[PDB]
């Protein structure tokens, strides 16, 4: 991805040999920057609504004629708007992004009838998985605001048209916008973005209201969608060693109908539960999470105790083989993340919008057994353990028990 | 590089356009035949129908040329 600048907008493109191009606009407008709860999710759902030059309806009818597709999502850091199309249709897609950023008519009826209903179904579908809920609740406990804001719009806190209009005034601005083109000729993109996004406001960098704070605690969410539990450990010093740690600890099976050789995978033996170690680097802070979902709350309780033990065992001693396996699993994870268009866009988006140079999968550091033991020991000795039970919370473990 | 999709709006009225209607033209034709055959069949008994239409059809037309003998006719 050759980083450049076109009319004040950061543009990164990588040419390829395929008939299919992906163009993504990455916006610094994720939930950590949200003025009001849910506004970044609503803004994401407001992309490709009526603009002054082109109605939502006309856009969709024309997108179908090009056979293009549209993907949008919100993270804690970004809003990502992606289009996939045939190489030659690039100018149309650049112009459509420009119309969205400069000329979105934010009409009340679109919010009531189109945008908010779609945002609500989006959230209900995600929450069908209790593991999603548990990991969201864990961020809320650990950070409270900023990173602790909900990513998604909820019913209890309504977003108004004035909220979304204000936030869009901040976000849709040259300072908060990065363009990422996969299988796009870099010189052609720069020329097009330079003409289309020239009249976009400059604006200023969106910032998180307040400094990121680290907290501990519990989050009991009584649902009936299933049972899950996140054992989260908030990290004040984001380090790449936790990537190898998450990979090592593992949880998911490497092959069909197996359990997996990973410590966390060998804590589910005998039960019908599923574990997953995940590290969430957020630049200024971090979050190490072990999410156990399953049908039986008793089964989850068992695995949860084995999970914390596994972390302590790592803190004691990792073998050289285990350290090599962590490197291999972590290199592979990096590679596939840089391949997947959703995550690829945000990786370069982070490099362009912040200045955090991407770590190429081939440059992923090998951590010694000593380094991995150090990492796990720091997590075992965290003074702020966060627990987030979802489901039959009366039968799920508490922070003090673990 | 393609800047714009390439299309026109065809003329239309009450949600009908010429390409669609043109597909149905032959169907209206057959329905018209059906209605014609049906109508003619319904009035086949009417003497004028026989005199003016049916008796003039070649070969077949003699089916409708029938005379009551003067000896058998009170009127
Ligand atoms: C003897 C009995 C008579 C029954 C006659 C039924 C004739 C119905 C013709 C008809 O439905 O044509 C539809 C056609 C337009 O097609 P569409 O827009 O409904 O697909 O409509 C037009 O093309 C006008």
């Amino acid at each position: 991805f050759s980083t450049a600048e076109a009319a004040g907008v950061k543009v990164a493109a990588q040419d390829g040999q395929s008939p299919i191009s992906d163009l993504s606009v990455v916006l610094r407008g994720g939930s950590r920057y949200a003025t009001v709860p849910g506004v970044s999710h609503i803004l994401e759902k407001f992309a490709f609504q009526n603009t002054v030059p082109k109605s939502a309806l006309r856009f969709v009818r024309e997108l179908e004629l090009f056979g293009g597709k549209l993907y949008t999502h919100t993270t804690r850091e970004h809003i990502v708007l992606r289009t996939q199309f045939l190489k030659q249709d690039l100018p149309y897609f650049v112009d459509a992004f420009a119309n969205v950023l400069k000329e979105t008519k934010f009409q009340q009826f679109e919010l009531t009838e189109r945008v908010a209903p779609v945002a609500e179904l989006d959230l209900l579908k995600r929450e069908s998985d209790p593991a999603f809920t548990a990991l969201e609740a864990a961020h809320e406990v650990a950070f409270r605001t900023g990173l602790g804001n909900s990513v998604y719009a909820q019913g209890y806190s309504p977003v108004t048209l004035e909220d979304v209009k204000e936030f869009a005034r901040q976000v849709y601005a040259k300072q908060n916008v990065a363009v990422v083109g996969n299988n796009v000729v870099p010189a052609d993109l720069q020329q097009l973005v330079g003409t289309a996004f020239a009249d976009l406001q400059e604006g200023s960098k969106v910032t998180q209201a307040g400094t990121t704070t680290l907290h501990g605690g519990e989050a009991r969410v009584r649902t009936s969608t299933g049972n899950a539990l996140t054992i989260a450990l908030p990290i004040a010093e984001p380090k790449p060693v936790y990537h190898a740690l998450a990979s090592f600890l593992g949880g998911p099976a490497s092959m069909p109908w197996s359990v997996g050789a990973s410590p966390l995978a060998q804590a589910t033996v005998g039960t019908h539960t599923s574990v997953k170690a995940t590290y969430h680097n957020y630049g200024d802070a971090g979050l190490f999470a072990i999410t156990i979902k399953g049908d039986s709350p008793a089964e989850i309780s068992q695995v949860a105790h084995k999970a914390v033990q596994a972390l302590k065992d790592t803190g004691a001693e990792v073998t050289e083989e285990q350290a090599a396996r962590a490197y291999a699993k972590s290199k592979f994870a990096a590679a596939e993340a840089f391949e997947n268009p959703d995550s690829s866009a945000s990786v370069i988006g982070m490099e362009l919008l912040s200045g955090v140079s991407r770590i190429a999968p081939e440059n992923v550091q090998k951590f010694t057994p000593a380094e991995l033991s150090e990492a796990a020991a720091q997590l075992s000795a965290s003074a702020k353990p966060v627990v987030a039970a979802v489901g039959q919370v009366h039968a799920l473990p508490f922070a003090d028990e673990l | 590089y393609v800047k714009k999709p390439s299309y026109k709006i065809v003329p239309h009225f009450l949600g009908f356009n010429i390409p669609t209607v043109s597909k149905w033209i032959p169907i209206f034709g057959i329905w018209g035949a059906a209605a014609g055959i049906g109508a003619l069949f319904l009035i086949e008994g009417v003497p004028r129908t026989r005199q003016d239409i049916l008796s003039k059809i070649p070969i077949i037309g003699e089916h409708w040329i029938r005379e009551i003998p003067a000896s058998d006719n009170p009127f």
